């Protein structure tokens, strides 16, 4: 949607404290949307008779494996890598956060 | 004038209109059956269905299922076209609750004799004394239900029958603007909202 | 159709002014009027009649049946009789309305004409009510409303035509 | 079951009566034109391999599957032509040029299907008399009078009355007007009939 | 208010009694051992009668123990729904009197009688009593009797009887402090005393241990019950407060 279609206001340098995370947050929605559209989508309507992963990439967020989901072998999630402590590094999201164990890569 | 209007409902005919909305959210309703021969890959929604298998399916999916040598499935009527129910249509058309009773009652029960039950006749009749029944209640409640609250009488009245409720107020108010002298000023229409 | 079209039709009914102003004969397409001659009576069409009125140009006479008398005769028929009878115009209604609303001032009597008016109307109303509950509790195939005008047609008919629309089809859908 | 997508478009439109026209479904109708894919693949996939092995038990889930087909192609067919319904009833009800917070609502190929109605509408408004045709959307309701008082509610521009004649249409300015001149803007409701 | 078709049902099932426990309060997730305990309870076992004359009491009470919020109150209600003459009782909201037998004139003479309390009602049949630690002990003395006899012995007016009280007590009550204490002996969290604990066959305790888990699991089904809207009601529709909509002596869809 164009900006004058909507509640956003203007942009201007001096920001707000929200824009400042609106920007990574766009950023992050932009990319989400592309990713959702790619052949790793869920199949249609008994697309096939057994069920299928999502072409073997079905997505999940941080917040829905922060849960029962330990030790699931096939665990996928779109996010920011950010190294949130020095050497630990961490995986963030609109949901919120994790560590990332990236001993192979 | 150049107003508006829905596709009309064609739902009492001998076939529904294809275009009316209101015929498509009819058909939608479900519709008890019982499945004449086992049918494959279909158990993923009810890999094969048995055959006997008691289901409860859309009316246009029942339709288009059933060929008259009920090849594919049996058709039964819904509880509230039976004989216990239409004794209750029979005892007073004015209480029964139509809205609840399915919204499309009557394009509902004409649908139905699609299907040639043996009592399709008895279901022709009832539906009629129903309408003929309940026709003076929405009658006097349309035209006489001035400028007030319309909920309570509304509340009981099958699709059909609000549209008639609707056809009714419509004729009433414009008498009454016209009788106080409103209908002479030209205005903008619904749209200046935009 | 809506009730400022069956008005629209009622203003084509003939009435009696009284010109203050001369004008010679006006040929109108629906017909020539006039001439206008100041003082005397000139037949015109009540649309016409209504504008000179508001126009402060005539004083308009009413019809001979806005007499209370006729009225009160009339009334007293109607409530007496079953069928609706004959009533004294066509537009009767719509008559009352526009001549009393624009002209009470010219029309003696206007509290009677429009309380009688509205007699007649309610008594009218009433027996088309009884009509319809007739017909669609017998399963009437027709109807026979002679002396119904078409206001009165007008402000109940589409109910009435769309119920017994949905009748037929109720009572033919067994037609194989 | 597999109709509930089509339905969601039956039922946006079925739950406004009023005729005011809704955002265009895109997404409903990407989803449903999707799974009319699938079904067809499924069904084409399924009717070869009863028709070459010869088994016959698979014919009743093709009956099911090319019902289900159509079932989705006259929900979308229904709900497109209800939009088309809705557009027609604006440029009777407003007007030709829309305004930009409904305009936004519809399909370009809406737009196309609304420009061509115009043009075919305008057309055959021409094609009615020897010179200068019959506006026929003009003279909505019966008349009157031959000159109605109008106030402005918006803050507007010069309207030309007649050649070098003009009135200023400023905020709370009333004027005195033919009828058939100001018909138009009391229906886009730049003006206010009084009285 | 045939018999057929359960007798065949029997046979076509396997293990029908987990089944029906499962099914037992559907909108209930877990507790499936109570829900067994409770399947007990509705179906009783059988009163003997002994050679001596004595009896053995058939029914079979549960006291439930838990946490705020772990669905007590809610299978007590399902209870009250499920079985025939379930009588509802809440500990604050009921006297010992109300419980068995209350003296009352009948103004058709002026004579006073009994009139029957709850378990009196309830014979043959269920009582559920919620905040059952909120009652007074001089109203759980009535409870006492009723329990551990099957009656209850009334003396008042003219009359001088022992009522038949012979029902299943279902009740329910939070530990002492409100939540249930780890830190605690069972005996102190359980503020009942041992005389009155004897009597109930089945003591639960249940708690609100925050495992995720099986929070995951309550939430999402709990979370599908309040998306769920019945199929004969509009899609934005507010449920319509209480009218009669009974319209034949006997039921239509049969
Ligand atoms: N396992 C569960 N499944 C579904 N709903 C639950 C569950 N546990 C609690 N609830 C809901 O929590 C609410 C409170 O239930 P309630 O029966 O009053 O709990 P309780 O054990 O009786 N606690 P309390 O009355 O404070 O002693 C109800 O809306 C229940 O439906
Ligand atoms: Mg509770």
């Amino acid at each position: 949607l164009p900006l004058l279609m909507t509640n956003h206001p203007a942009p201007n340098l001096f920001g707000t404290p929200r824009d400042k995370a609106e920007m990574f947050r766009e950023r992050y929605t932009i990319l989400h949307q592309r990713t959702h559209r790619h052949e790793l989508f869920t199949p249609p309507v008994i697309g096939s008779h057994p069920d299928e992963s999502g072409s073997k990439f079905q997505l999940k967020t941080i917040e829905t494996l922060l849960g029962s989901t330990t030790k699931i072998g096939d665990a996928i999630v779109l996010g920011m890598i950010t190294q949130l402590k020095e050497g630990k590094f961490f995986l963030e999201d609109p949901t919120g956060t994790v560590q990332l164990d990236l001993s192979k890569a | 004038s150049e107003a508006y209007f829905r596709v009309e409902s064609g739902a009492l005919g001998p076939e529904e209109n294809f275009l009316s909305l209101d015929d498509i959210l009819m058909s939608h309703e479900k519709l008890p059956v019982r499945t004449e021969t086992a049918m494959p890959r279909l158990g993923a929604f009810f890999n094969a269905v048995p055959q006997g298998s008691k289901l409860e399916l859309p009316l246009w999916l029942a339709k288009g299922l059933f060929d008259n040598k009920r090849r594919i499935l049996s058709v039964e009527l819904p509880k509230i076209y039976q004989e216990g129910w239409r004794t209750v249509f029979s005892a007073d058309p004015n209480v029964v609750d139509l809205h609840k009773m399915g919204p499309h009652f009557y394009g509902f029960g004409s649908q139905l004799l699609h299907f040639d039950s043996p009592e399709n006749a008895d279901i022709s009749q009832s539906l009629l004394q129903t309408f003929i029944g309940r026709f003076r209640r929405i009658m006097d409640s349309s035209q006489n239900a001035y400028n007030e609250d319309t909920s309570a009488l509304v509340a009981r009245l099958d699709e059909m029958e609000r549209g008639l409720f609707q056809t009714g107020q419509k004729g009433l108010n414009d008498f009454q603007c016209w009788e106080k002298g409103q209908a002479s000023q030209i205005t903008a229409s619904n749209l200046v909202q935009n | 159709m809506d009730a400022a079209e069956v008005e629209f039709l009622a203003e084509k009914e003939l009435v009696t002014i009284i010109p203050n102003f001369s004008l010679d004969k006006i040929y109108l397409i629906g017909g020539d009027l006039g001439p206008f001659n100041p003082g005397l009576p000139v037949e015109v069409p009540l649309w016409l009649a209504i504008n000179l009125k508001q126009r402060q140009k005539c004083r308009l006479l009413p019809p001979e049946w806005m007499d209370v008398e006729k009225l009160e005769k009339m009334r007293d028929h109607e409530r007496k009789e079953e069928t609706f009878t004959p009533m004294p115009s066509p537009y009767y209604m719509e008559l009352t309305k526009l001549l009393l609303n624009h002209a009470s001032d010219n029309i003696p009597k206007a509290d009677e004409i429009r309380t009688l008016v509205k007699d007649m109307w309610d008594t009218r109303i009433a027996k088309l009510r009884v009509s319809a509950d007739s017909f669609v509790r017998q399963q009437e195939a027709h109807a026979k409303l002679d002396n119904l005008t078409l206001m009165e047609i007008n402000t109940s008919g589409t109910f009435l035509t769309q119920a017994l629309n949905h009748m037929y089809k109720l009572r033919t859908n067994l037609q194989p | 079951m597999f109709c509930e997508k089509a339905m969601e478009l039956i039922r946006e439109l079925h739950r406004a009566p009023e005729g005011q026209l809704p955002a265009f479904n895109e997404d409903g109708l990407r989803q449903v034109l999707e799974e009319m894919k699938a079904l067809y693949e499924q069904n084409q996939s399924d009717v070869n391999e009863a028709k070459s092995g010869g088994r016959s038990d698979l014919i009743p889930t093709i009956k099911f599957r090319h019902c289900s087909l159509l079932r989705n192609r006259r929900c979308t067919v229904a709900y497109l032509y209800d939009r088309l319904l809705r557009i027609r009833a604006l440029r009777w009800e407003y007007g030709s040029v829309l305004p930009n917070a409904l305009r936004f609502h519809m399909a370009a190929e809406e737009m196309e299907w609304f420009n061509n109605y115009k043009r075919s509408l305008a057309t055959y408004m021409r094609s009615l008399g020897g010179d200068e045709g019959l506006d026929i959307t003009q003279d909505m309701k019966p008349p009157k009078s031959l000159y109605i008082e109008v106030r402005c509610l918006k803050d507007y521009g010069e309207f030309e009355v007649d050649d070098g004649t003009s009135v200023l249409l400023k905020k709370n300015s009333q004027h005195f007007l033919p009828r058939w001149k100001c018909e138009q803007l009391i229906r886009q409701g730049v003006l206010e009939h009084i009285l | 208010d045939i018999a057929k078709i359960k007798k065949f049902s029997k046979t076509r099932s396997k293990d029908i009694f987990d089944q029906l426990a499962k099914s037992l309060a559907p909108s209930i997730h877990g507790h499936d051992y109570v829900k067994k305990a409770i399947l007990c309870l509705l179906l009783g076992g059988v009163e003997r009668d002994l050679e001596n004359g004595s009896h053995i009491r058939g029914d079979i009470n549960i006291l439930l123990i838990g946490d705020p919020s772990v669905a007590k109150s809610q299978l007590l209600r399902y209870v009250l729904c499920t079985a025939p003459r379930a009588i509802p009782t809440t500990g604050r909201g009921s006297s010992g009197v109300g419980l068995t037998a209350a003296v009352t004139t009948d103004q058709e003479t002026g004579e006073r009688r009994l009139e029957a309390g709850a378990m009196v009602l309830a014979d043959r049949g269920v009582v559920c009593i919620d905040e059952f630690d909120k009652m007074s002990d001089m109203d759980r003395t009535a409870i006492h009797e009723v329990m551990e006899q099957g009656r209850v012995t009334i003396a008042k007016a003219g009359i001088h009887a022992r009522l038949n009280a012979r029902c299943s007590v279902l009740a329910a009550a939070n530990p002492v402090y409100g939540r249930y204490d780890q830190y605690k002996t069972p005996m102190e969290n359980i503020g009942l005393q041992d005389s009155l604990l004897s009597r109930f066959d089945l003591l639960f305790i249940m708690l609100d241990q925050m495992d995720p888990e099986q929070d995951r699991e309550i939430s999402d089904h709990v979370l599908r019950m309040h998306r769920y809207r019945a199929p004969g009601e509009q899609d934005g529709d507010a449920m319509p407060l209480g009218s009669a909509v009974d319209i034949l002596a006997t039921d239509d869809p049969n």
